[PDB]
């Protein structure tokens, strides 16, 4: 059902049901002042343009509901608008009631006039035609022209090739084709870490068993700490990599040594220990031995690998996985002597030091993101046991351990490694394992049937089950699994700061890890103070006595520490109004446990969200899906702002639906997070790319478009107005139907649409280089209403110029004519009005454009031959009953001329010479970047320009 | 695969220039409108003092005016003669009543001597005036018919039911007959009779001829033509029953397409004055004399406080004689003359430097 579906979502709005009430109030009943048959191809031409685009929408979807901020602005100002033209109309019904009230006219003699009684009766008919009248000051254009102008930006968007990424094949798809002036108003950006700052990609490098370190790697993380320390990077380095290639052969001598492995490939080896291989023989005695050995295991079985051939080799396995962890930790097993192949009917076979023996895998209680953790049930031959193997998150390990059955040496000891490796820079797991009777395995299998076959939401069902089976646990062991940076995330960071963005990263990793990401892609630096918010027992012991108090203390302590603030309405309503990039260098680290409790309270949340409108930086880790899209929402709704959630994976796609422009990236995990978002790039860096260029330039086109559409009415809808003065607001047209429908069909359309389409400021490189450009759209300097109110202003001005100037030529003695013959008639002075009207218009348009292409050019001066021309393919037919000749007559008259040039100077003075004063002595901060163009200091660098791509050649200055 | 199609126009980098405005190059634009606007309005104010013009309001001849030459009072003529600023000269006029004629409320010949102290170079025009006589009203300005106009014998639901420009009020009178020339614009012609001479009162044997052909523009001959009806379907509307009497007959249809003071009067003038040309001539100078004009009051005009005057002038090529635009013109360079040099004060006084990267709103705070 498309005509019916269509036509219904067009008449839900108040343009296209009032020129459907013009077209039945000039037909059905016909006063008898109209053309009513074309009256219609305005309205009937652009519901058909509507339609084509609605019919490319659903093609488009046989191949969620977002509005721009600008949009509902203009929602305001198409009332503003209707405002006025009901003052029109008020004011011209008034003048002709009381006009027709008078008692001496030449209406009583030479028009069959009578008083009908009480004239307030054609008063009210005059109010009902001046409706009619000024059919043009109503935005009926306006929304197909920002539609088409929104349509072509997305698409442009689309097929740009600096925003796609070769490796993935993937453009930068919009999947929203209305928001993308949102992207130049963006202010805080939520950023997930381990797919979108970093790639997902994995390699397992040290592991702690049995309270014993193992593993060395000098990675770019770690350089990057000493660095920050302050020890040279490279002069330990090289000896670091020396010594890493040293034991790295000597343990693959020692691990060829060991036994016969099938998988084992020493080519693609990442774990380093020589220490490991040394203990598994003899080096820490039988238990060490056995604890190395039970902990592998528990590695090579504990997750969800699939098995399959490789195309090249026949014998080779791939280990597919969809948890890039799980792919890392099966890959050291594997190389270390426990290879994990096949999987069959039941359970998993496993090869350990070169013989095979299958398992039993009765349970796979699978990873959740808000699980944080993952575990499996294997059967133990003999009465058989059960062995749940748990993994997962520390702090959830920790949380679900046992009190007695734990050295409590051991505890601390993997609690400082996985404490020294994530500030490293390494994601750290830890390993649990269960050891369950028969009994007790019997009953919870009940209960996890009884909960699986249930209907009606069975993951809550399974969630108690689990965390019901996971409560008792005895730890042997975490591992460390290193994560790259992306491409260029430095770089794009360094420019999304300059321009002023705030970036808040919500984690799900460790706050350690977190932080050193930070410091790695530049969003926190040296001399900066980390200020942050944890409840942790050994201060808490000291704060107060019990939490969601303590956080309460914490934040209303830095609040009145560092600045003078402290949380209350008054201060929340004074911060609403700034919009300023922070000064202060300060950035928030808070856990999820303290988020929860910042979180919970109305008050508190208060308290945390002034705390962060500061610091620049905001790190929250540990955090579920859930609690990313609360901070996004409490973000956006106090303190109203505009925000972007970036990310990939099940959980940022509740963070990403919760915000103003939500980016999706194709990521190594499935593209879950791609298909419920905005935008959908292949990697970080284009984020920049994305924002800076193609965001801030939408958001000053339709800054510029939409104000420039409303004046450009209102000049041609008011010379009507002006006229009813001459004829006692009764109800003549100036303007020739042709003329009245023309005009924003054809003669002045396309000029506005480009400079929305085509207008560029400064160029891609410029935008890229002065990124500090984008803070006005930050701080919304481009578009308020104001502007808007002074653009109609210079409209009604134009209107006065354009019509009392024709009239002023007349007025003396009604002969314009170089031969005296007569121009008089209404449409000719119409005709004068019009060519005025629309050249003037045209020319603002021009010079308000930032930049003159030649596309948009030649369609600013086709507007004005298309006046010219149609004026003089009208005239010249008989159709035109009594404007017969208006062509020939007018523009060969020099009162025409005359009128004409001096008509357009006296409309483009004041605005020009306004323009004049500001950009010479109140130069905004793109006019000083243009005079720098100009001169040429942006002469060196390339045409496709992008710093935030590794393999670019270095700029020569 | 899926990479776009890498193009000036996909890549938004159409060839352009990027005009800023610094004053350098605004400046001289600015005194370049300045003097070219200023040279134009003095050209225009010039050419325009030259013009030389006659307006005498005489509808007041019927009770103002006697049956002797008295002059006319100074509210009625405007005299402009540019050699001849101090050119008073009132002008005289006499009343020569028609009793006759039936319809007392205008009736007669108002007789009107003026005295031109120089010529009219050999394109004479002689309109008319009619001042708060309002043409322009909704419902009169639509009531005529296009299909009568382009000569077509369009029946009673042709020329009545039409849509938009239809002859609503005045469609058929009582016989059944279609008013030929309908509509109230038809209908309401103006009636006065302008001579076809201006008698010369000096040397009677030289008098200056004027004609009512040429009038109208001759391209109105392509949408005005002779009607096809047949003196049995059509009446006179009903104002122009002392003109045809006796109706319609076999030889009195009028033949709207040499009839050019109709097709002037089928305008309407937009505005409340009415200036339509009434009689011209084009091959003799009109030399400078006592001339008389013998109007034949038809007009009723005192009955809504309208004026109606004749108006001889000679022209211009921007029309008739109007200050405006020499005005304007000089007005315009004027005031770009005093932004440029408000400019150039405040750019020697307050003058910043150009490309200055420290001035760049980041770089100050
Ligand atoms: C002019 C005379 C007066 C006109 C009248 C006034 C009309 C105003 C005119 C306005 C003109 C505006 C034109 C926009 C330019 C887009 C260029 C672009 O980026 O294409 C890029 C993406 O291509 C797409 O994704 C197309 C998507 C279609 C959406 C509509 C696009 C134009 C929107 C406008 C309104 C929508 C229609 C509404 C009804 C009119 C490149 O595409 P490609 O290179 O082909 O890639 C193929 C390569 N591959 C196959 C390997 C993948
Ligand atoms: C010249 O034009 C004159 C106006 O356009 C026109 O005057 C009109 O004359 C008719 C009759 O000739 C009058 O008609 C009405 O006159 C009285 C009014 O009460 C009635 O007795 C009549 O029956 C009829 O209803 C018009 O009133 C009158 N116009 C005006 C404005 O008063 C002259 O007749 C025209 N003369 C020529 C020679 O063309
Ligand atoms: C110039 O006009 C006058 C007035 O119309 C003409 O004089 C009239 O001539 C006729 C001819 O017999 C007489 O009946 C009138 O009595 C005359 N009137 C006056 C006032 O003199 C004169 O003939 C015209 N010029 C020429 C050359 O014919
Ligand atoms: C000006 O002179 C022209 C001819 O030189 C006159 O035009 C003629 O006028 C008569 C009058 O009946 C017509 O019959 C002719 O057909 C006209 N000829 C042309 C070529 O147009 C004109 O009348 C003169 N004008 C005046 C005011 O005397
Ligand atoms: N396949 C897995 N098995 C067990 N634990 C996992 C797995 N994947 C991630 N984790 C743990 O979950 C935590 C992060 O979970 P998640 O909410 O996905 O955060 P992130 O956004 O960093 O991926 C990490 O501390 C990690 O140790
Ligand atoms: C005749 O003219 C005189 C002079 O202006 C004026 O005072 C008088 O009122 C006029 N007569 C009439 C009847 O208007
Ligand atoms: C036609 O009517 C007119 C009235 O204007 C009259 O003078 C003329 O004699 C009539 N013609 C005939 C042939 O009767
Ligand atoms: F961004 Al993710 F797993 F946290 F891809
Ligand atoms: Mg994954
Ligand atoms: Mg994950």
């Amino acid at each position: 059902t498309f005509l019916p579906k269509n036509i219904l979502f067009q008449f839900h709005n108040f343009a296209n049901v009032y020129f459907l009430v013009l077209i039945i109030l000039g037909a059905f009943q016909i006063f008898g002042v109209t053309n009513p048959g074309l009256s219609a191809v305005p309205l009937v031409v652009i519901v058909i343009i509507t339609a084509i685009k609605d019919a490319i929408e659903d093609s488009r979807r046989t191949v969620p509901t977002k509005k721009s901020r600008i949009s509902r602005e203009l929602n305001f100002s198409v009332v503003i608008n209707f405002v006025l033209l009901f003052i029109l109309c008020f004011v011209s019904g008034i003048a002709n009631g009381v006009y027709y009230d008078k008692k001496g006219r030449s209406r009583f003699s030479y028009e069959f006039g009578t008083i009908a009684g009480s004239a307030a009766t054609n008063g009210f008919v005059s109010f009902w035609v001046a409706v009619i009248l000024y059919q043009s000051l109503v935005p009926i254009s306006l929304y197909i022209s920002v539609e088409i102008i929104k349509t072509a930006q997305a698409a442009f968007i689309y097929g740009d090739v600096l925003l796609y990424n070769a490796k993935l094949d993937y453009p930068c798809t919009p999947k929203s084709w209305n928001i993308s002036d949102d992207l130049g108003q963006v202010e805080y950006i939520f950023s997930d870490k381990t797919g979108t700052l970093t790639q997902n990609v994995m390699e397992f490098k040290k592991c702690t068993i049995n309270g014993v370190s193992y593993g060395r790697a000098y990675t770019e993380a770690l350089a990057g700490l000493r660095k920050r320390q302050g020890i040279d990077v490279e002069t330990e380095g090289r000896r670091e990599k020396a010594e890493i290639a040293k034991d790295r052969d000597t343990m693959i001598d020692e691990l060829r040594a060991l036994s016969g492995n099938s998988q084992f490939y020493p080519e693609e080896v990442t774990f380093v220990s020589k220490e490991f291989v040394r203990d598994l023989k003899g080096a820490s005695g039988e238990v060490q031995q056995r604890c190395c050995e039970h902990f592998m295991l528990a590695l090579a079985l504990c997750h969800s690998v699939l098995v399959e051939a490789n195309p090249d080799n026949p014998k080779k396995l791939d280990l597919k996985a969809q948890s890039p962890d799980e792919a890392a930790l099966v890959a050291t097993a594997r190389d270390v002597g426990f290879s994990f192949v096949g999987k069959t009917k039941k359970g998993l076979i496993i090869e350990m030091q070169g013989i095979q023996k299958e398992f039993e895998i009765l349970n796979i209680l699978e990873f959740n993101s808000s699980r944080k953790r993952m575990s499996c049930i294997v059967k133990i031959p003999g009465e058989p046991r059960a062995l749940l193997i748990c993994k997962g998150a520390d702090s959830i390990i920790y949380s679900r351990l046992s009190r007695q059955s734990n050295s409590e040496a051991i505890l601390e000891k993997t609690a400082l490694h996985l404490e020294q490796y994530a500030t490293e820079g390494l994601r750290t797991l830890c390993i649990a394992q269960r050891e369950l009777s028969w009994s007790e395995y019997e009953k919870w299998n009940e209960k996890y049937d009884i909960a699986a076959a249930s209907l009606a939401n069975r993951e809550d069902e399974l969630e108690v089950v689990a965390d019901s089976i996971e409560r008792e646990l005895i730890l042997l062991g975490g591992t460390a699994i290193e994560d790259r940076l992306q491409d260029g995330v430095p770089d794009c960071i360094e420019l999304l700061a300059e321009a002023g963005i705030k970036l808040w990263v919500l984690t799900g990793d460790k706050v350690e890890t977190a932080i050193n990401i930070g410091f790695s892609c530049n969003l926190l630096n040296n001399e900066m103070e980390l200020l942050v918010i944890k409840t942790t027992g050994d201060d808490v012991k000291e704060f107060g006595s019990e939490p969601s108090e303590i956080v309460d203390a914490l934040l209303s302590k830095y609040l009145k520490e560092y600045f003078n603030l402290t949380g209350s309405e008054e201060e929340i309503f004074e911060a609403k109004k700034d919009h300023e990039f922070p000064k202060g260098n300060y950035a928030i680290v808070i856990d999820g446990d303290a988020l929860k409790l910042a979180l919970y309270g109305e008050d508190i949340r208060r308290k945390f969200l002034l705390l962060c409108k500061n610091c620049r930086a905001v790190l929250c880790c540990r955090v579920s899906p859930s609690q990313k899209a609360a901070v996004v929402k409490l973000v956006k709704d106090s303190l109203d702002v505009m925000t972007l959630a970036i990310g990939d994976g099940s959980n940022d796609v509740a963070m990403i639906q919760s915000a103003d422009v939500g980016i999706g990236i194709a990521g190594e995990e499935g593209r879950q997070a791609v298909m419920c978002s905005d935008y959908a790039i292949g990697q970080f860096r284009y984020l920049a790319r994305l924002v800076l260029v193609h965001g801030r330039w939408s958001y000053k086109r339709l800054a510029e478009m939409i104000p420039e559409f409303f004046y450009k009415n209102m000049i041609f809808a008011l010379a009507l107005f002006w006229y009813g003065i001459y004829n006692d607001f009764d109800g003549s047209y100036l303007y020739e139907y042709t003329y009245m429908m023309f005009y924003n069909l054809a003669f002045t359309s396309l000029p506005v649409i480009f400079l929305g389409i085509l207008d560029q400021d400064v160029n891609d490189t410029i935008s890229l280089v002065v990124p500090q450009l984008y803070r006005v759209g930050i701080l919304r300097k481009e578009w308020n209403q104001r502007k808007f109110l002074w653009y109609m202003l210079d409209g009604l001005y134009q209107s006065i110029i354009c019509f009392f100037f024709p009239y002023l030529v007349y007025h003396k003695n009604m002969i314009v004519t170089s031969n005296g013959l007569g121009l008089d008639h209404r449409y000719f002075v119409g005709v004068y009005v019009t060519t005025i009207a629309v050249i003037s218009c045209n020319t603002y348009v021009l010079l308000h454009q930032y930049r003159w292409d030649w596309f948009s050019g030649l369609f600013i001066a086709l507007s004005c031959l298309v006046v010219f021309a149609w004026t003089g393919i009208w005239s010249s037919a008989i159709a035109s009953r009594e404007f017969f000749k208006a062509a020939a007559r007018i523009y060969g008259a020099p009162s025409f001329w005359a009128v004409f040039f001096v008509a357009v100077l006296f409309c483009l003075l004041p605005r020009f010479t306004y323009d004049s004063f500001q950009k010479f002595f109140y130069p905004t901060d793109v006019e000083i970047v243009r005079e720098m163009w100009q001169h040429g200091h942006f002469d060196h660098y390339p045409p496709g320009y992008d710093p935030t791509d590794p393999n670019r050649p270095k700029v020569t200055k | 695969n899926r990479r776009p199609k890498e193009d000036a126009f996909t890549q938004q980098r159409l060839a352009a220039i990027n005009p800023v405005l610094t004053p350098r190059t605004v400046l001289p634009l600015y005194l370049l409108i300045a003097v070219v606007f200023v040279i134009v309005g003095g050209c225009i104010l010039a050419q325009n003092s030259k013009v030389d013009e006659v307006t005498i309001y005489y509808q007041d001849c019927m009770t103002n005016a006697t049956s002797s030459w008295s002059d006319i009072p100074s509210e009625h003529w405007q005299f402009v003669f540019h050699k001849y600023k101090t050119y008073n000269t009132a002008p005289q006029w006499r009343f020569v009543d028609d009793e006759s004629d039936d319809f007392t409320k205008q009736r007669g010949t108002c007789q009107i001597r003026f005295t031109t102290p120089s010529d009219m170079k050999n394109n004479v025009y002689l309109n008319y005036v009619l001042e708060k006589f309002a043409a322009n009203h909704r419902r009169y300005v639509l009531s005529f018919s296009e299909d009568q106009i382009r000569g077509e014998d369009a029946s009673y639901e042709t020329v009545h039911d039409a849509t938009g420009i239809n002859c609503k009020p005045l469609s058929k009178n009582a016989d059944g007959k279609i008013y030929y020339p309908c509509g109230l614009i038809a209908n309401s012609m103006f009636n006065d009779t302008f001579p076809l001479q201006l008698t010369n009162v000096g040397d009677t044997s030289n008098n200056y001829s004027l004609t009512n052909k040429g009038i109208n523009w001759e391209s109105d001959k392509k949408r005005y033509k002779k009607t096809k009806y047949n003196y049995t379907q059509i009446a006179p509307p009903p104002y122009w029953e002392k003109m045809y009497p006796d109706g319609y007959n076999e030889t009195n249809i009028p033949d709207i397409q040499d009839w050019e003071e109709f097709q002037n009067w089928m305008r309407p003038g937009a505005f409340d004055k009415i200036t339509k040309l009434i009689r011209i001539n084009k091959n003799d100078t009109l030399p400078a004399g006592e001339y008389q004009l013998d109007i034949g009051l038809h007009w009723p005009v005192l009955e809504f406080n309208g004026k109606k005057g004749i108006y001889l002038t000679h022209g211009s090529h921007l029309g008739g004689r109007n200050p405006f635009l020499g005005i304007v013109y000089l007005i315009g360079g004027c005031i770009c003359a005093a932004m440029a040099l408000i400019l150039l004060t405040f750019w020697l006084f307050g003058g910043r430097k150009i490309a200055d990267a420290s001035s760049l709103s980041w770089n100050m705070k």
